[PDB]
């Protein structure tokens, strides 16, 4: 659980764009179709893509590489 | 090494804040709150007549 967000603030610096990359990851995840990349301790998805953030392998041009990726394939 | 009055813990937070960060800040304040109520408790000041 995230108590608090300083870490995955620094990572990507606004404050304001990574609540909308962790709504997009926590999309992704609840949605359907992805898994955390991150070990699962029964948190809700928001926390969870807020940890994957703040660990450091998630931002907004790896998802937009992800996107793309998944696009090429099929 | 003072006597605490409001002022001085407001100005500890604030530099705890400024030096340290956002979260041991954020336990520094709960701790304070858990030991200052415990400690007037302990206390037992009261107003008289």
């Amino acid at each position: 659980a995230r108590v608090t967000v300083q870490d995955a603030v620094e990572k990507i610096g606004n404050r304001f764009d990574l609540v909308l990359v962790a709504a997009r990851r926590a999309r992704q995840m609840q949605v359907g179709g992805k898994d955390p990349l991150v070990p699962e301790e029964n948190d809700k998805t928001t926390v969870i893509a807020l940890r994957e953030i703040e660990e450091g392998l998630i931002n907004n041009q790896i998802l937009d590489v992800r996107e793309r990726q998944e696009q090429q394939e099929q | 090494n003072q006597a605490l009055g409001k002022k001085a813990i407001s100005k500890m937070l604030n530099t705890c804040y400024r030096i340290l960060g956002l979260k041991p800040t954020v336990i520094f304040a709960d701790q304070i709150m858990y030991t200052g109520f415990a400690y007037a408790a302990r206390s037992g000041a009261s107003v008289g007549i």
